[PDB]
RNA sequence: GAUGUCGGCUCAUCACAUCCUGGGGCUGAAGUAGGUCCCAAGGGUAUGGCUGUUCGCCAUUUAAAGUGGUACGCGAGCUGG
RNA sequence: GUGAAGAGGGAAACAACCCAGACCGCCAGCUAAGGUCCCAAAGUCAUGGUUAAGUGGGAAACGAUGUGGGAAGGCCCAGACAGCCAGGAUGUUGGCUUAGAAGCAGCCAUCAUUUAAAGAAAGCGUAAUAGCUCACUGGUCGAGUCGGCCUGCGCGGAAGAU
């Protein structure tokens, strides 16, 4: 159903990931198939109000990064200690 | 804002309305508004004694020629 | 509030509207005189046997003036009569105290015909099925 | 109420938490109540919280309970000074820490499970927030 | 009637109204529901 | 929210004179029909009142319906005149009007001495019936409220002065 | 958008039969009161006349999607419409049964085979003669409305203005 | 290198979280009466016995016989009971 | 670490805090933490967002019909949002129960009738019917609104010896 976009991670380690969460962004990863795990940054409040419907996990996803499209479903979610805001989410190719 | 005092008698804080201080002796509302903005005891007593307000639209400094100021 | 109500319920034997207790209190609170109501109630019951419960539906105007429709007895009274049950089970469907055929319901439906709103003799019957079901009666085709 | 059957030793250290929990997501239920932050619970709340949820939900579904007061905690009597061995035994404590899910459900209809979980939270000494599982 | 704290709705016609910094329950079905604080 | 969006569109031959925030509604057949909008700012246009935010207040849509309501009330005030038939239930109390004076009893040894504002007049068919006449929707209820101060329609046996919305719900006697 | 078809579907539906109808009758009430109504709803389905009480949102939208003759001027305000596509005499008769218990002035207009039929003429349609007189009255209705009616109206406005 | 008490006389003062009148809301309150009760420091708030007694018991008045603090008020005031 | 064994600046005076490690004298400048309307040295700052509490600048449980922004999304002139009026019906006054039993005293029924339409009833009340609003329908009504979630701001709770 839902049609999103993503960026590839410029810097990785604690300092870059804190500078995402300071600015209401969070990280994620897309694994599976014959091909490598793909690390991306996402925007928190773009996707938080999409994932209010179950089709973001149940039905397949349009995800565009550098004009590449592979088809995807969402996987399990990591949340902040005292906020329901998304600290990190995992995804699988579908 | 009820201008609180306890001169020495009767249980309670004692008080005075906001309404008296403009309706009766109308100078006092400005006097004890600039008062706390001045330094310690003695120099603020010399700063303070330079203000007069009088009753209102009845000032007596006609002969000094006051320079009007809008704030 | 204006104090108008459409379709006030009362259910009382035809021979029992001379005392106030078969009438209960509720007419009294809305300003319907129990004596005046008793002259209005005997005028459509003269062809019904005494002790047989008469349906009465009342409309009341702002000044507690009142108009009354008196009816031939309920489908429920006749459906109890026709199955040979004195009273129902107090559980619809799950408790059975008889059964009733469709042809009997059709004879009820025609006795009810001026009270019935239905566009069909079939429609009229369909209304009293669920009344039969309420009294612990099976409507078998 | 949930508690450990028997314990290795009779007396243990009070402890503290380092600032994270590991059952922060719902994993027994399909929804639950999350602790927000941190504190102590005297086992009185476990009891009161199950009681609060069962009077509202009754025989529609199951409750899963995730807190148990595995740790003894002493009070030092008013007649006895400090530095003199630990006090008489006072209460048994479950330690909640940031993100710890307290109570979980599935069987009960979600909106009835939400009302039940608001009620348990009044029995608790701190503000809480309801969490839902989703697909993942 | 009791002053209380924390407001809940005793009837569908409790309007519930904030006059100054205090919530009064004001009702126009029954006057019985007139809780002074929420 | 439907009446916070309402455009008013004032009727013909009502003269609606705007100093910005004070609006004074003038016309034929009535006097003293006005608003000071203070939480919200009102532009008139030609006759289409438009509701938005004022400087130094925070509420939004909350007072905007209120300002709309109050301008329209006034417009109704000057045109037709708002309803007038006032009455009382309960023996030995009365609401008998006699000139500027409304004559009533509370068992009191002093006159209760309830009187009509210089901005209204009234007259009486019966000692429990009052008809008040005038063109301000505020004032007719404003003298009625002092009449209701100590004579409110009670929630058990209902006696009081009866006008507009009324709180009586019926209550029962101690159980037998 | 609607979530459901029901509110859009009934507009197309009512224009479809009401454009067709060989007789229809257009009336006003906003709370018809049920006792009289339930029994005329009964009696309409005894005659094979169909009766709707129907919204101005719906009526305005009816005008919008489907072209109408002679019924669109009586749509203004709260409106019931009873209508028949077969046995036109019954549509107008059902109103003369209702009039016994109601205001006979409550009619705004009727339509007959696409001709506009005035509040006075419909009383004549509601008479319902047996069949030789019936077919002859149905024709009288139509012949009258096409061209006689024009001349009727042009006189009815002139009298009011005429001063002595 | 000193903040020192009970009980008893004298003299108090401050917080109102009011014993009470005074204006008012509810009541499963008709009115009476009881239950519920907000506002409010302004003001009044008893005496003999026994005992070294705080507290106890008893007799009694008045519409009435308060709540909290004070080096658990007060020997640079009184007395060792 | 700091005081202990260290001045000064900031905090209202505050041994241990934040900045800093005082040779001494400097009526020379910058900068730190902290400040910048006056006490008191400097921003009543420029640009945009929001709020009624002296909240700000005093804290929780808890609670609702307090108020705005935002994106994703349903509703959305095919009439919203959801209040007011009018209708509120046929079986039916369901069954049992009871003086009588009427949606609402209790329990079981959770359905059916001409219908564009009216729950065998969401909430009140009644010793309990009675009286009442209510959707839905059809008048008024002619445009924004709310639930999920991110986000600013409020609230009462928050009463003691000067």
């Amino acid at each position: 159903m839902f049609t999103i976009n993503a960026e590839v991670r410029k810097e990785q380690g604690k300092g870059a990931s804190r500078r995402l969460r300071a600015a209401n962004k969070f990280p994620a990863i897309i694994y599976g198939g014959k091909e490598a795990p793909l690390a991306i940054e996402l925007d928190h409040d773009k996707v938080m109000n999409m994932q209010a419907k179950a089709e973001f996990y149940s039905e397949v996803l349009t995800i565009v990064v550098d004009g590449k499209e592979i088809k995807v479903k969402a996987q399990d979610v990591q949340r902040h200690p005292y906020k329901p805001k998304l600290q990190h989410i995992d995804f699988v190719r579908a | 804002k009820v201008y609180y005092h306890h001169t020495g008698h009767i249980g309670g804080i004692k008080q005075a309305t906001f309404e008296e201080m403009i309706a009766r002796r109308p100078e006092r509302v400005i006097e004890i508004a600039v008062k706390g903005m001045l330094p310690k005891g003695p120099l603020g007593r010399a700063m303070f004694r330079k203000l007069k307000v009088y009753a209102g639209n009845e000032h007596n400094h006609a002969a000094q020629q006051p320079q009007v100021l809008d704030i | 509030a204006k104090k108008v109500q459409a379709y006030v319920k009362l259910q009382v034997a035809a021979g029992m509207a001379n005392p106030s207790p078969p009438v209960g209190p509720a007419l009294g609170q809305q300003g319907v005189n129990i004596m005046e109501f008793c002259k209005a109630f005997n005028a459509k019951t003269d062809s019904i046997e005494k002790g047989l419960p008469i349906p009465v539906v009342i409309t009341v105007y702002a000044d507690r003036s009142f108009t009354f429709v008196t009816k031939t007895p309920p489908a429920a009274v006749l459906l109890k009569k026709a199955a040979g049950i004195k009273s129902g089970s107090g559980k619809p469907n799950k408790d059975k105290v008889g059964k009733i055929s469709r042809a009997q319901l059709q004879e009820i439906a025609q006795t009810k015909a001026a009270d019935m709103t239905g566009a069909d003799i079939e429609a009229m019957t369909r209304s009293i099925e669920g009344t039969a079901r309420s009294m612990g009666l099976v409507v078998e085709d | 109420m949930l508690q450990p059957k028997r314990t290795k030793f009779r007396k243990m250290h009070k402890g503290r938490n380092r600032g994270l929990a590991q059952g922060t997501d719902v994993s027994f239920g399909s929804f639950g109540l999350k602790a927000v932050g941190r504190g102590r619970l005297t086992a009185r709340q476990i009891e009161a919280a199950r009681r609060a949820m069962t009077r509202a939900v009754k025989r529609q579904g199951k409750i899963w309970i995730r807190v148990f007061p595995d740790k003894p905690i002493t009070e030092k009597p008013l007649a006895v000074r400090m530095g003199k061995g630990k006090g008489n035994v006072e209460y048994w404590v479950a330690l909640i820490q940031p993100g710890k899910v307290l109570y979980e459900m599935d069987g009960v209809p979600e909106e009835l499970a939400r009302e039940a979980f608001k009620l348990a939270a009044a029995k608790l000494p701190i503000k809480t927030t309801f969490v839902t599982k989703t697909v993942m | 009637m009791k002053v209380r704290a924390s407001v809940k709705k005793l009837c569908r016609n409790c309007k519930i109204v904030k006059r100054d910094g205090v919530i009064r329950v004001i009702c126009s079905a029954e006057p019985k529901h007139k809780q002074r604080q929420g | 929210s439907r009446v916070a969006k309402a455009p008013v569109v004032v009727p013909a031959g009502v003269d609606v004179k705007i100093n910005g925030q004070v609006i004074t509604i003038k016309g034929k057949n009535g006097e003293l029909t006005r608003t000071l909008n203070d939480a919200v700012e009102v532009k008139h246009a030609d006759n289409t009142l438009t509701f938005g935010p004022r400087d130094g207040y925070a509420d939004g849509w909350a007072q905007a319906g209120t300002a709309r309501a109050l301008l329209n009330s006034m417009v109704i005030g000057v045109t037709e005149g708002f309803t007038k038939k006032l009455q009382l239930v309960g023996v030995g109390y009365r609401a008998a009007v006699k000139g500027n004076v409304i004559n009533l009893s509370l068992g009191f040894s002093h006159p209760v001495d309830h009187q009509l504002p210089a901005g209204i007049t009234a007259e009486c068919p019966t000692q429990t019936e009052i008809v008040l006449k005038g063109a301000d929707k505020q004032v007719i209820g404003q003298v009625a409220a002092d009449l209701r101060a100590y004579r409110r329609p009670e929630p058990y046996k209902g006696k009081g002065v009866r006008y507009a919305d009324e709180v009586v719900r019926t209550k029962e006697a101690k159980k037998k | 958008a609607l979530n459901l078809q029901d509110k859009q579907a009934i507009v197309a539906e009512v224009s479809e039969v009401a454009k067709g109808a060989l007789s229809a009758v257009v009336a006003d009430s906003r709370g018809v009161t049920v006792d009289k109504m339930t029994e005329l709803r009964k009696a309409g389905r005894e005659a094979g006349v169909y009766m709707r009480v129907v919204r101005n949102t719906l009526l305005r939208r009816a005008v919008e999607g489907t072209p109408f003759e002679c019924l669109k001027d009586a749509f203004v305000g709260p409106t019931l419409i009873a209508y028949s596509m077969e046995h036109p005499g019954a549509a107008a008769r059902l109103f003369k049964e209702f009039a016994k218990a109601n205001a006979k002035f409550e009619v705004k207009a009727a339509a007959f085979e696409g001709e506009l039929i005035p509040a006075s003429q419909i009383d004549r349609l509601a008479t319902l003669p047996t069949y030789e007189e019936a077919i002859a009255r149905l024709m009288a209705t139509m012949k009258e409305a096409s061209a006689g009616k024009l001349v009727r109206t042009l006189a009815a406005v002139r009298d009011a203005k005429e001063a002595a």
